[PDB]
C-alpha cells in the first residue's frame, strides 16, 4: 500500500517534466513534425562529406494527398564556425506530393571543430514562426 | 511540494499543449529592413539599408544575395548590440564581373534575429526578408543600334503613343541624335539588342540578335511604361501574342 502512492507522486513529477520541456521546444518548434504546411524535414551527412570538404544532404517530402506547397524558403542560421557554405539561403521547389526530395550543400570547413547548425524552413512571406526547423548536432571533421 | 500551487502549473500548461500555440504572441513588428539605392553609375554601385528596432535582441546577424554574374564587395555583415528603438545601418557596393547575363536583376538581403522569450533562456530564432530593386545603368554602354532581322514579339499598350527618348536618360548616341525614332538599347557585355516601334507602329514589337536577351529588358520596359504613366493617370496593363512562337 505504501508502494502504490510512491509511484503516483513520482509519476506526477513526470508528466509536469516532460510538458514542461515539451513546450520549452514546441514554442521553438525544433520538431521536425508539422501540421499545417505537412511536410517532415530529415537531413543527413553523407559518406563523402569527409575531411576539410563535407557535404549536407536534406529530405524534403510532402504528406499530403492532393494539396502541393508552394515557393517555400530554406534558410539556415548557424554560429560562425570557420566553414562557408556558400549558397546559404535557397528557395525550395515546388513540392509534389508523394516524391521525397534530395537538397545538397557543400560545408567547406578549414580546420577541426565541431558545432550544430540549425535548418529552418519558412512560409513564403508572412510567417517568420519558423516552422521545421532541424538542430543538426554536426560530426568533428579534421 | 505546494500540492495545490504546483497542480495549478499543470492545469495551466495542459492549455497550451492541447492547442497549437505555435507563434501565440503578436509578433506584427520587432525589425524593419529597407534598402534603397542612389543614382551613381558604372559598375559599382553604391547601395543603404537600415535596420529598426522594438525590442532589445541578440544574436544578429544579416546577409544580401544576388545572381552569380552579379557580386558584392563587402560580404555580410553583422549588428551585435541592440537597445530598445536605435537605428543602425551600414553601406556596400555592387561589383561586376565580367560574365554575359544575369538571370534577374533584383537581389535581396535577409535579416536573422533572435527574440529571448521567457520559454527559453536564450532567443528562440526569427528570419526576416527584405527585397530590393536595382537599376540596368550600372549594366550600360549604349552603342549604335543596328535595324536587322531576327527573333520578334509583340506587345501593344493602351494608349499607344510614347516616346522611348523620354521613358529614361538618353542611353545610346550621347552625341547630337538627329533621330528621336532611335531605338538603341545595348545593355550587356558585348551584345546588340534594339526596340522597334517609336512612332509610325500602335503595335510595340522588338527584335533580338539572339533569342537570350528579352527577359532583361522588355519587364524593365514593361516598368518603365508603369513609371510613366503614373504621372499620367491612365493605368494600362494590356498585351502580348503567340507564346508559342518563343
Amino acid at each position: 500500500t505504501a508502494m502504490h502512492r510512491a509511484f503516483q507522486t513520482d509519476l506526477y513529477l513526470l508528466r509536469l517534466r516532460a510538458a514542461r520541456a515539451y513546450l520549452q521546444a514546441l514554442e521553438s518548434s525544433l520538431s521536425p513534425l508539422s501540421t499545417t504546411a505537412r511536410e517532415p524535414l530529415k537531413l543527413h551527412a553523407v559518406v563523402q562529406g569527409l575531411g576539410p570538404t563535407f557535404k549536407l544532404t536534406l529530405h524534403l517530402q510532402n504528406t499530403s494527398t492532393t494539396r502541393p506547397v508552394l515557393g517555400l524558403l530554406v534558410c539556415f542560421l548557424y554560429n560562425e564556425a570557420l566553414y562557408s557554405l556558400p549558397r546559404a539561403f535557397f528557395k525550395v521547389p515546388l513540392l509534389v506530393p508523394g516524391l521525397n526530395y534530395p537538397l545538397e550543400t557543400f560545408v567547406e570547413s578549414l580546420s577541426n571543430k565541431g558545432i550544430s547548425d540549425i535548418i529552418k524552413v519558412l512560409v513564403l512571406r508572412e510567417g517568420q514562426s519558423a516552422p521545421l526547423l532541424s538542430a543538426h548536432v554536426n560530426m568533428p571533421g579534421s | 511540494n505546494k500540492s495545490q500551487g504546483v497542480w495549478p502549473m499543470t492545469e495551466r500548461e495542459d492549455d497550451l499543449n492541447v492547442s497549437v500555440v505555435v507563434s501565440p504572441n503578436f509578433d506584427s513588428v520587432s525589425q524593419a529592413t529597407d534598402v534603397e539605392v542612389g543614382t551613381d553609375l558604372v559598375p559599382s554601385v553604391t547601395v543603404k539599408v537600415t535596420l529598426q528596432n522594438r525590442v532589445i535582441l541578440q544574436k544578429a546577424k544579416l546577409s544580401v544575395y544576388v545572381q552569380p554574374p552579379l557580386e558584392l564587395t563587402c560580404d555580410q555583415f553583422t549588428f551585435e548590440f541592440m537597445t530598445p528603438d536605435l537605428t543602425r545601418t551600414v553601406s556596400f557596393s555592387v561589383y561586376l564581373k565580367r560574365s554575359y547575363t544575369p538571370s534577374e536583376l533584383e537581389g535581396n538581403a535577409v535579416v536573422s534575429y533572435s527574440r529571448p522569450t521567457d520559454r527559453n533562456p536564450d532567443g528562440i530564432p526569427r528570419v526576416i526578408q527584405c527585397k530590393f530593386r536595382l537599376p540596368l545603368k550600372l549594366i550600360c554602354l549604349p552603342g549604335q543600334p543596328s535595324k536587322t532581322a531576327s527573333h520578334k514579339i509583340t506587345i501593344d499598350t493602351n494608349k499607344s503613343p510614347v516616346s522611348l527618348l523620354s521613358l529614361f536618360p538618353g542611353f545610346a548616341s550621347q552625341s547630337d541624335d538627329d533621330q528621336v525614332n532611335v531605338m538603341g538599347f545595348h545593355f550587356l557585355g558585348g551584345a546588340r539588342i534594339t526596340v522597334l516601334a517609336s512612332k509610325t507602329s500602335q503595335r510595340y514589337r522588338i527584335q533580338s540578335e539572339q533569342f537570350e536577351d528579352l527577359w532583361l529588358i522588355t519587364n524593365e520596359l514593361i516598368l518603365r511604361l508603369q513609371e510613366y504613366f503614373e504621372k499620367q493617370g491612365v493605368k494600362d496593363f494590356a498585351c502580348s501574342f503567340s507564346g508559342s512562337i518563343p
